[PDB]
């Protein structure tokens, strides 16, 4: 999914998105029999990404983390 | 040379080597065609397409040209100037003034005989054989082609170019083009590439037309 | 020599066609065969212009053969193709220009700033949507064509309106066979026509009023035009090769969030139109 | 004698819009020929192609044949 | 049009009143097409010329009564 | 025969409707050639009367575009 | 003179009319406009039957409802 | 004799639809023709096929009472 979605947004080497971030995720954005809520979610991600780094680069490697939730 | 009032051409295309009978009834032109004629007897043409007026201008006149020496002092201001004057050799143009009148010099009045007459008479023998096969196409457009085989003995290439090239209508513009041209291996390639495209879009028609009947 | 015959039969058949057919704009015809070397458009599009250039020398009558064809010849080379703003590249200037327009209210302007600044991060060697074109939904009264306005004010592009409200058919945004005259295109080619680029924006209102209650669905077409890749594939019943639509941004404007038809909700984003607060409406009033 | 000449001339603008239709009357209607003579098909079914192959050659203001057997 | 017959006088103009009841295309709106003699025009541009004023005062009747069945 | 004389009353058809009035008066050219001139019109309203202008005055009466043109 | 005139040209007519199909055999649509209107009804009778005339020419009358229009 | 007519009718109708239309009819209405009069077939064969033969020789597109013949 997630490299899917690196490539629909176009954050190609920008982004780390662990793992502990992807259970948040289906524990608290997607409760459906698929896989199509994960990439809404991980599309949400992915634009929110793309707004931060192009008002700015504060780095070139992103963790996304359990914490940075309500944030993307 | 000798400068002259000038004659605007738009529908009149006179010879090298042989008379033909201007006609100007333009009111501002015929005034130039008296003091011409007045001027030793001397005409100088130039043609025009851009916009037709009376007016000798030389925004509308090219920068080539031809002479006119006079062979009949008559005018006829009651109507058409009726003067038959000839031309011996063509010419350019060198001078502008806003008329009336426009004063320009032409060239020298004189005879022009070729000095090469073997890949000249290769030529001509090229271009004799285009018209009479085209003028077989021009059969239904028809033109009288006995006055090419009366001046046969004129090995002149650019005289007989002015002559072939006024015996077929493709465009007059072009005519005025080559009669007044200085060059004669420029004007022969161009009719014979001239009659290349009258020939071969005959050749189209002919295709069309029995594409038509085929259909019927 | 070739060429000079071929044109002189075009000269030909100007001199037959100014003789017969219908003929206070066959002229005009002549110009916009002409207009089709001179618009800038592709040679798919060339070459259908060379199939109703077989389809044209009408010389027969002025019945609607002529003026079918002078309606194609028409939509032809005033549906502009190869012609195109100067995009803005940046969000930042795009936030300068709507600074400006109702203040932006900071809810909705943050989001479209979101979305472009996406697609100012197109990446992929291309320009790829795979992506909505972020449908609007509110009362109409608000600032539907104010926002989408700054909004091509900020690309430095046009801002054009098409309406949808009570459209039933896919003949209604289909156009039909042009064999007769009277056969024209649906809305969305005449709304491309009105503008002269190729990368315009269209504001489509009040789509969730498109009711489909005879043939055809609507909603099919629509959301083959709402597809990222099947616009660039889109064609209506009256035209021939299909309109690059790809290159052409979009914006949506309806009112309901439930009335919409259901593969359009799908390849959409919604983002609910607000109904303003009186001070707002007010420093509009004062100021505006 | 009116209808007679728009006949002649509207047969002027079928074979003007065919211009030697060696070529063709459109040159793109040898190029769908050519996936007749090109493409390995079975004989009833590349039979009834070459049956199609002799209603060919035909504009779209004129007959409307090829305008189907193309796409066919 | 008694309203509109003082109009006119009291704007000094020429008052000139048409029906727009039952239109249902461009016959009386707008012109006919070009392509035949039998086209005349909207009654619109029948007010125009019958009138003399490059102001004149125009009254539409029936506006509410005008739909389409054919010609848009 | 029968074809050849279903034809032929088609044509009698157009010639008996042709009948019952006739056109005649070439005096109008010179009063409208005025009027176009004599009613001052804007460039937009004065070109499209001399495009009338320059497009008669070969016929007006004759080919089904100069008629209503004239009418026009 | 002018009557006698205008009665040859309408008797050729209606002898010219007459060989040709009999007036489309006077046809089922044009009979279906015609009853409404040979029957003297209230009028709003009329509006919405020459309506329904209007609704039809658009389906197959394979229609299980626009039939049911046919039949009212 | 009225099978050598219908014999002549056979020979004829597909030396005809061999070069035409009924390429695209496949020349089958005179090649199931044979199965008329061409086979040792009852009264009941020849009856139902003479109401069939009657359906021979017909256009070929839009409900087609060619093909149904010849499939008759």
């Amino acid at each position: 999914l997630w490299p899917k979605q690196v490539r629909e947004s176009g954050m190609e080497g920008r982004i780390e998105v662990t793992d502990a971030a992807i259970l948040r995720v289906i524990s608290e954005y997607t409760r459906e029999a698929g896989v199509r809520g994960l990439e809404r979610e991980l599309g949400k991600i992915a634009r929110k990404g793309a707004k931060f780094w192009l008002e700015g680069a504060w780095e070139g490697l992103r963790t996304i983390d359990a914490s940075d939730i309500p944030t993307y | 040379r000798l400068e002259l009032p000038v004659i605007p051409l738009r529908n009149t295309v006179i010879l090298p080597h042989t008379t033909t009978p201007v006609d100007v009834g333009r009111a501002k032109s015929k005034r130039a065609v008296e003091e011409a004629m007045g001027a030793d007897r001397l005409i100088f043409l130039v043609a025009q397409r851009d916009p037709e007026v009376d007016d000798p201008a030389p925004d509308d006149l090219y920068t080539w040209g031809v002479q006119a020496v006079v062979k009949q002092a008559m005018r006829l201001p009651d109507g058409t100037l009726q003067v038959m004057v000839e031309a011996r050799a063509r010419a350019q143009v060198t001078d502008y003034i806003p008329g009336p009148y426009l004063r320009a010099r032409g060239e020298v009045f004189s005879e022009i005989f070729p000095i090469d007459e073997a890949v000249v008479r290769v030529l001509v023998e090229e271009l004799k054989e285009a018209f009479e096969k085209y003028v077989a196409n021009h059969k239904s457009l028809r033109l009288d082609r006995y006055q090419l085989e009366a001046v046969k003995g004129t090995s002149d290439p650019a005289m007989l170019a002015d002559t072939i090239a006024y015996h077929a209508t493709w465009t007059v513009a072009e005519k005025q083009e080559i009669l007044e041209l200085t060059d004669l291996e420029a004007r022969l390639k161009k009719v014979l590439g001239l009659l290349s495209r009258d020939l071969e879009r005959f050749e189209l028609d002919k295709r069309v037309a029995q594409r038509v009947k085929e259909q019927m | 020599d070739t060429n000079q015959r071929e044109y002189y039969l075009r000269e030909q058949m100007k001199a037959i066609q100014k003789e017969l057919g219908g003929e206070d704009g066959l002229s005009d015809l002549e110009a916009l065969r002409k207009k089709i070397e001179e618009v800038g458009m592709p040679e798919a599009v060339k070459t259908k212009a060379l199939k109703e250039l077989d389809r044209l020398e009408r010389m027969q009558q002025g019945s609607p053969e002529a003026t079918v064809a002078r309606t194609y010849l028409d939509w032809l080379t005033e549906v502009p193709w190869s012609k195109a703003d100067p995009e803005v590249l940046d969000i930042n200037h795009t936030r300068q220009v709507l600074d400006e327009d109702h203040y932006g209210l900071k809810d909705v302007k943050e989001r479209i700033l979101e979305y472009l600044a996406v697609r100012q991060l197109t990446q992929g060697l291309d320009v790829r949507n795979k992506a909505p074109i972020l449908v609007l939904v509110g009362p109409p009264g608000v600032g539907k064509t104010s926002l989408g306005r700054s909004i091509a004010r900020s690309m430095n592009r046009k801002f054009h309106r098409i309406s949808l409200g009570g459209v039933r058919d896919e003949a209604e945004i289909r156009g039909h066979r042009r064999t007769y005259i009277g056969a024209m295109p649906g809305k969305l080619i005449h709304a491309m026509k009105q503008v002269g680029v190729i990368n315009p924006v269209i504001l489509l209102d009040e789509i969730d009023k498109m009711s489909s209650d005879w043939r055809g669905d609507p909603a099919s077409a629509m959301l083959e035009v709402l597809d990222p890749e099947q616009n660039n594939t889109f064609t209506d019943h009256y035209l021939d090769v299909p309109y690059d639509l790809s290159k052409v941004f979009f914006i949506t404007t309806a009112n309901t969030l439930q009335t919409i038809p259901r593969p359009l909700l799908d390849r959409m984003e919604v983002i609910e139109i607000p109904g303003y607060t009186n001070m707002e409406k007010q420093a509009i009033a004062r100021q505006y």
